């Protein structure tokens, strides 16, 4: 019953350019089992056009996923990730940093 | 091209 | 170089909650190119890679025939896996397969594989020579006996050495604006002030196919791997992977640091220098 924690990324597609569209990713790998909550966040408010690749795994049979959504980079808006998995005490929250 | 397929 | 055909299974069991979810992908090289889930609607095996989506109503009957077959037989596993191990019928439980092909640069068969596993764990798997298994446990015990006797073995070689690598070939072909293609990493550094005393130094590595990729920082020609921050190396979306590392320096040595990237892309290993 073995049980790994998921790494999260938070990144875009192509190099942030503010007011040019872009697509947002949120890559979680190397969790077990294979249940697992993804949402990505606008200002801290649910995306719904959002999608995901299909299930894979690595050399170590830990899962992994890549969830994107189209969107455009403005001053203000803060995007995030939100992932809750059973190794998760609680939702984790990645803000994604544009300018990494 | 896919494989069967044997069980456990 | 070389090139491989990888299918990956996931089954994944629901109790009194119905069926079991069964995820096929497979792979050339790190191009999906195609998919099955037992929870969509076509329940076809579906084309993922714009090269596949012209093979024709044959192959996509077939494909789908084999990855029904694959699904039924996962469904029983995840039942007599239930028994060997004594678990309770409210469990849900994960299966996983992975099995695949190598060419050279011969495009010649160079290795075959497939791997079994429950829970996360090795289960049993085809041992290089393919004509023998390694159960991990006392109840992989129990299938290998059960493979052994059925010569599992034999007709697993034999797609491996023959159905798998030719096929291999096929899609290198039909896809061979995508797949033979090698696009070398876009590379970029980065300095943020993490103080006044410090600030952190980060090389870019975007863009690029295939995923395997090396990158690593320098002190004063120095490996600093100790003291280097390694993103791993993810999907851009596209068909193109990035990766990152970065190291702090502190205020003043920006001089003495370098990053290095190796790539199969690259004609000679880039090294950039905050210059």
């Amino acid at each position: 019953m073995i049980q790994r924690t998921p790494k999260i990324q938070v990144y875009s597609r192509h190099p942030a350019e503010n007011g040019k569209s872009n697509f947002l990713n949120c890559y979680v790998s190397g969790f077990h089992p294979s249940d697992i909550e993804v949402d990505l966040l606008k200002n801290g408010e649910r995306i719904e056009k959002v999608e995901h690749s299909d299930l894979s795994f690595s050399k170590d049979w830990s899962f992994y996923l890549l969830y994107y959504t189209e969107f455009t980079p403005t001053e203000k808006d803060e995007y995030a990730c939100r992932v809750n998995h059973v190794t998760l005490s609680q939702p984790k929250i990645v803000k994604w940093d544009r300018d990494m | 091209n896919l494989v069967m397929v044997a069980t456990v | 170089g070389s090139h491989s055909m990888r299918y990956f299974f996931t089954s994944v069991s629901r109790p009194g909650r119905g069926e079991p979810r069964f995820i096929a992908v497979g792979y050339v090289d790190d191009t999906q190119f195609v998919r099955f889930d037992s929870d969509a609607a076509s329940q076809r095996m579906e084309p993922r890679a714009p090269w596949i989506e012209q093979e024709g109503p044959e192959y996509w009957d077939g494909e789908t025939r084999k990855v029904k077959a694959h699904s039924q037989t996962h469904r029983v596993d995840l039942g007599t896996l239930r028994g060997y191990y004594n678990q309770s019928e409210a469990g849900s439980h994960t299966v996983q397969r992975m099995y695949g092909c190598d060419v050279g640069s011969d495009w010649r068969f160079l290795r075959g594989y497939h791997q079994y596993a429950y829970d996360g764990k090795d289960y049993i798997a085809l041992k290089e020579d393919l004509r023998s298994w390694t159960a991990a446990d006392m109840a992989a015990q129990t299938t290998k006996h059960k493979w052994e006797a059925a010569h599992v073995a034999e007709q697993l070689r034999a797609y491996l050495e023959g159905t798998c690598v030719e096929w291999l070939r096929r899609y290198l072909e039909n896809g061979k604006e995508t797949l033979q293609r090698t696009d070398a990493p876009k590379t970029h550094m980065t300095h943020h002030a993490v103080s006044d005393h410090e600030a952190t130094l980060r090389c870019w590595a975007l863009s690029f196919y295939p995923a395997e990729i090396t990158l690593t920082w320098q002190r004063d020609g120095e490996d600093q791997t100790q003291d280097t921050e390694l993103v791993e190396t993810r999907p851009a979306g596209d068909g193109t992977f990035q990766k990152w590392a970065a190291v702090v320096v502190p205020s003043g040595q920006e001089q003495r640091y370098t990053c290095h990237v190796q790539h199969e892309g690259l004609p000679k290993p880039l090294t950039l220098r905050w210059e």
